[PDB]
């Protein structure tokens, strides 16, 4: 099958800490258990390094973490998209300063 | 004139804002209701 | 018999219950929250 | 002066919709996963 | 005794674990809908 970047968008699932759903799901298995009683990234380089020939770190964030979420535009009924990778020092980056943003006047 | 087509516009909406208001407060109404019962099986069985 | 299963129907019926106490959990929450939205694709034809 | 920025309050509430719509994309979703698999653990 | 208590003991905590996380999908489920109802009435609130 094809892999439709659209899908990325439309598809409703996004982030979440996951901690309060660790034992959401660590009180939901317990019960079935009592009934009952090199990784792959470091293989996709030489996929890229035999097929281009080269690095090319335009293609390295490629291979990690991206996000494509989807928004509007209020000046024309538009659609946008804001995009954050996994090693960006930017906005939604894995790799940045722990002072971002506060979504706090947006919602006092 | 414009000031007359698009007032209409807003306010026309604005009770469907409104109506899709009193349809989204209708929401937390819902398990409110639900476990409400079902919190009564906890501490006895 | 008596010491052994007339406490057994205490863990039983209540796990007999469950499934049927939180599938009705699921349709009420799901003929409650489609309205929301269909009343917001209401807003779309006015806007 | 006015129709311009009764156009563009417009226009910011027309994108709002969808804006809020996205949002409102999880309300059939964030139910599914907090019943379903509870009660083959009760049978 | 460690034969018919013991497998109740499988059967009684089976209940009342089911039971506890049903107290906290209540909580855990309105206030992302909160925020949608921040942000619906904040619609008509840019107007």
């Amino acid at each position: 099958p094809p892999i439709s970047p659209e899908e990325q968008l439309t598809a409703p699932g996004g982030d979440t800490a996951t901690a309060e759903d660790v034992s959401i799901t660590q009180e939901n298995e317990e019960i079935l258990a009592l009934v009952q009683r090199r990784s792959l990234v470091e293989w996709l380089d030489r996929g890229w390094e035999a097929l281009a020939g080269g690095d090319r770190p335009d293609w390295l964030w490629s291979r990690r973490s991206i996000s494509v979420v989807l928004r509007h535009h209020y000046g024309t009924k538009q659609r946008f998209v804001v995009v954050s990778y996994e090693n960006s020092v930017a906005w939604g980056g894995r790799r940045a300063r722990p002072p971002r943003l506060s979504s706090e006047l947006a919602t006092a | 004139e414009r000031a007359a087509v698009l007032q209409a516009q807003r306010t026309a909406a604005a009770a469907a804002l409104e109506n899709a208001a009193l349809q989204a407060a209708e929401l937390p109404v819902d398990i409110e209701r639900r476990i409400r019962p079902i919190e009564q099986q906890v501490h006895h069985i | 018999r008596s010491t052994g299963r007339s406490a057994l129907a205490v863990l039983i019926r209540a796990c007999r219950r469950i499934q049927q106490q939180l599938q009705r959990t699921r349709r009420a929450l799901f003929q409650r929250s489609n309205a929301v939205l269909t009343s917001l694709h209401h807003v779309r034809m006015l806007l």
